[PDB]
RNA sequence: CGCAAGACGGACCAGAGCGAAAGCAUUUGCCAAGAAUGUUUUCAUUAAUCAAGAACGAAAGUCGGAGGUUCGAAGACGAUCAGAUACCGUCGUAGUUCCGACCAUAAACGAUGCCGACCGGCGAUGCGGCGGCGUUAUUCCCAUGACCCGCCGGGCAGCUUCCGGGAAACCAAAGUCUUUGGGUUCCGGGGGGAGUAUGGUUGCAAAGCUGAAACUUAAAGGAAUUGACGGAAGGGCACCACC
């Protein structure tokens, strides 16, 4: 953002995933959720958080599908949406 | 790189295009306790000591 | 290539399953044995058949060989096959019994015996593979 | 002949699917019909795993994966040995082999 | 000879013919 | 066998099964045995009903007394399980054991030496022995079969309900039916308990011939 | 199963099978005697109700509709009434 | 590092859903619509299939605008080859994208018209409802979600079977067929000639729908079997193969 004299004084400019988690995380035969929240904080700044989430499989489940319906996934959307309002 | 020696423990395969090279599980009698699987030409039987001009290569099994 | 062929094979079943008693499992006596009992016209099938008929006799020292009968067959088959316990794995003092075979024992004659042990029923229904 | 019951394909109630480009060639594949893989495979295979592991700079790094989805066509799949010509019983085996 | 090429020689053929037809009209 | 008090389930005869497990058959179920199952389980087990197992071991010893020569009767096993308790069947009714490799054309084939040509087939499960009863199809064998809860009912012509998979429960449905033709002939009497032990009839693991040869000493 | 008898089938039967494909065509709804605690008087309310049932001068809501059998308010009680 | 424009919605994405079919996949909102379940709601035969007539109808193609990122008929060039107005490669106009009008065809396929009844089983799955031990979240329980176990109805399917059918492949429909008749629409009659000529009709055009005959011919074709062959896959053997 500036320079003083033989330092780079840095500032955040976005957070990222390396593509190895990122695809790690997307497996078949359950339901990815996404969320974009265009917010702003209290100062000047404008980001653009992105949600991620996957239904989970769970511990005495038989049934190998493990999806959600329409309506579920976008309550999980609208809270995710709701959440990094609340939070930024 | 030194030139170092392994023992022959187990000959595996013949493997190589026309199957003119045994592939074998040779022990460095330096460091008693490591052993790798190695592409050997000519006529190899167990308990033959190997010169190898390095011992970093490690071939692919059959 | 010292496979033995079928004409081998046969004869040298034959001459145990028949001969037994008079063999042994030294190969130079029971050359002698296949030499009286049999009618070989060759020396060379003659050993041939000796040779399996010794290798077989080892294998019958070990266990019974699926290609062959012994007399009694065997006195593990037949004799010891007539083995029998002190007391029956089934008389049992406490035998354990599910809460529904005790229904079907009700709605039988037999609603109350001494030596059943009625016991809680197995929680968490689950008793499947998953799928894939 | 039908040699096929599905017609070698996997839709049943569609009558359309969407045409993916084959990864081989540029072929459209309908994306049920394409012969699809998941290869999960290390960014280096054996002989340069030994290397890095020694110059890493950090504590017993664990090495980043490298995750394609491949689409083939019918006739790139079979040419690059992907799938294969079966016998007509063995042919309905829908278990993927071991 | 495909049955697409044969479909598509005999329009060519046809198209020839009302181009020929029209010339007397 | 039906209203007879003679022939009535006994108290004893009940505890024979409950140790052995005979009441406690597969987890899958034949739409052909629903009528043989009392009710299933929590932790998928269906239960048999141990008085109509009762009824059909009775039918089957009627069906085997009718035959009149004893030695036409062929029972047959393949799986080691039953291997033992047929061959103790034969001793004992006089009927012929085919104890594991039933070849193909027995019943069919003339020429074969082991041509065997019987009046009823005695079966210890339907699956595992299906090459018997689809030679029963070829020439007039009616068939009696040991069934489980999954044993399919092709070809079987009088089924016994029970667990024909575990190692005791076999051997003792084979002891009681031995039992029942010698009672029902009349060559033993009702009131005392039978000689022969229904532990003989079953088959041990190999472990247990060379740990029982251990403890013996 | 050849002999089947459809003359007499086992209630187990007919209590499992659709309402339309039972022997005789018989329905799978009921009414209740339901009562909140407030008023006194108890109303008639069909199992499968489909509307939002008020007590007289909506003392409560009773009966909120559902998919099928309607759900009762938290703290009314009920009785299946038969005849 | 940015910025712009125009395409397209990967992975999740399935023998999963929805739609009459063509077809449909980023988020959010609005607008109407719909199957299925639930119903002790209502009307009371209002139905099923359908000449004429009508709506919709992939892509390509046409006419007038807006746009033109990528791809790309035609074209030009470089390669290969004997030639290569191909396959390969670099460019590249129409087109590909949007709006308004045409067009009315596809291997528009499940190559299987629609409605109704009956005739084996089993495990799944999608939707809705019903019942049931138990885990789990809202913790503060209610009741709702997530599971698990079953039942019912409708749906895309699947496996198995001497139902039965079929020339067979195969088909729970392609069965209930010489033991031949539940209702109804379209349509085939050896192969070519030919979806041609001609007339009509629709279209701006391309072309669509309707549509013969003369003549010619003993087979064309379907399913399956055995061989031979392959520039398909795998296995084996030989110093008349190799190392």
């Amino acid at each position: 953002e500036d320079v003083q004299g033989k330092n780079c004084l840095t500032n955040f400019h976005g957070m990222d995933l390396t593509r190895d988690k990122m695809c790690s995380m997307v497996k078949k035969w359950q339901t990815m959720i996404e969320a974009h929240v265009d917010v702003k904080t209290t100062d000047g700044y404008l980001l653009r958080l992105f949600c991620v989430g996957f239904t989970k499989k769970r511990n005495n489940q038989i049934r190998k599908t493990s999806y959600a319906q329409h309506q579920q996934v976008r309550q999980i959307r609208k809270k995710m949406m709701e959440i990094m309002t609340r939070e930024v | 790189q030194p030139i170092k020696l392994a023992r022959v423990t187990k000959v595996l395969g013949r493997t190589g295009s026309q199957g003119q090279c045994t592939q074998v599980r040779v022990e460095f009698m330096d460091d008693t306790s490591r052993s790798i699987i190695r592409n050997v030409k000519g006529p190899v039987r167990e308990g033959d000591v190997l010169t190898l001009l390095e011992s970093e290569r490690e071939a692919r099994r059959l | 290539g010292r496979v033995r062929t079928k004409t081998v094979k046969k004869a040298a079943r034959v001459i145990i399953e028949k001969y037994y008693t008079r063999l042994g499992n030294d190969f130079h006596t029971n050359k002698r044995v296949c030499e009286e009992i049999a009618i070989i016209p060759s020396k060379k099938l003659r050993n041939k058949i000796a040779g399996y008929v010794t290798h077989l006799m080892k294998r019958i020292q070990r266990g019974p060989v699926r290609g062959i009968s012994i007399k009694l067959q065997e006195e593990e088959r037949e004799r010891r096959d007539n083995y029998v316990p002190e007391v029956s794995a089934l008389d049992q003092e406490i035998i354990e019994v599910d809460p529904d075979t005790k229904e079907m024992l009700k709605l039988l004659d037999f609603g109350s015996l001494s030596n059943l042990q009625v016991t809680q029923p197995t929680v968490g229904m689950n008793f499947k593979t998953p799928r894939g | 002949t039908k040699k096929r019951r599905n017609n070698g394909r996997a839709k049943k109630g569609r009558g359309h699917v969407q045409p993916i480009r084959c990864t081989n060639c540029a072929c459209c594949v309908p994306k049920d019909k394409a012969i699809k893989k998941f290869v999960i495979r290390n960014i280096v295979e054996a002989a340069a795993v030994r290397d890095i592991s020694e110059v890493s700079v950090f504590d017993a790094y664990v090495l980043p994966k490298l995750y394609v989805k491949l689409h083939y066509c019918v006739s790139c799949a079979i040419h690059s040995k992907v799938v294969r010509n079966r016998s007509r019983e063995a042919r309905k085996d829908r278990t993927p082999p071991p | 000879m495909r049955a697409k090429w044969r479909k598509k020689r005999m329009r060519r053929l046809k198209r020839k013919r009302r181009k020929m037809r029209q010339r007397s009209k | 066998s039906g209203a007879l008090d003679v022939l009535q389930m006994k108290e004893e005869d009940v505890l024979k099964f409950l140790a052995a497990g005979t009441h406690l058959g597969g987890t899958n179920l034949d739409f052909q045995m629903e009528q043989y199952i009392y009710k299933r389980k929590s932790d998928g087990i269906y239960i048999i009903n141990l008085k109509r197992t009762w009824e059909k071991l009775l039918l089957a010893a009627r069906a085997i007394v009718a035959i009149e020569n004893p030695a036409d009767v062929s029972v047959i096993s393949s799986r080691n399980t039953g291997q033992r308790a047929v061959l103790k069947f034969a001793a004992a009714t006089g009927a012929t054991p085919i104890a594991g490799r039933f070849t193909p054309g027995t019943f069919t084939n003339q020429i074969q030496a082991a041509f065997r040509e019987p009046r009823l087939l005695v079966v210890t499960d339907p699956q595992a022995d299906h090459q018997p009863l689809m030679e029963a199809s070829y020439v007039n064998l009616p068939t009696i079969a040991l069934c489980n809860t999954d044993s399919p009912l092709h070809y079987v012509d009088i089924a016994i309900p029970c667990n024909n998979k575990g190692a005791h429960s076999v051997g003792l449905m084979w002891w009681m039916l031995a039992q029942e033709v010698l009672r029902m002939r009349g060559t033993i009497s009702r009131e005392h308990p039978w000689e022969v032990m229904p532990d003989l009839y079953f088959y041990r693991d190999p472990e247990e011939i060379e740990k029982e040869e251990q403890a013996a000493a | 199963p050849l002999a089947k008898d459809l003359l007499h089938p086992s209630p187990e039967e007919e209590k499992r099978k659709h309402k339309k494909k039972r022997l005789v065509q018989s329905p799978n709804s009921y009414f209740m005697d339901v009562k909140c605690p407030g008023c006194y008087k108890i109303t008639t309310v069909f199992s499968h109700a489909q509307t939002v049932v008020l007590c007289v001068g909506c003392s409560t809501v009773l009966c909120q509709p559902t998919g099928g059998k309607a759900r009762l308010t938290e703290g009314c009680s009920f009785r299946r009434k038969q005849h």
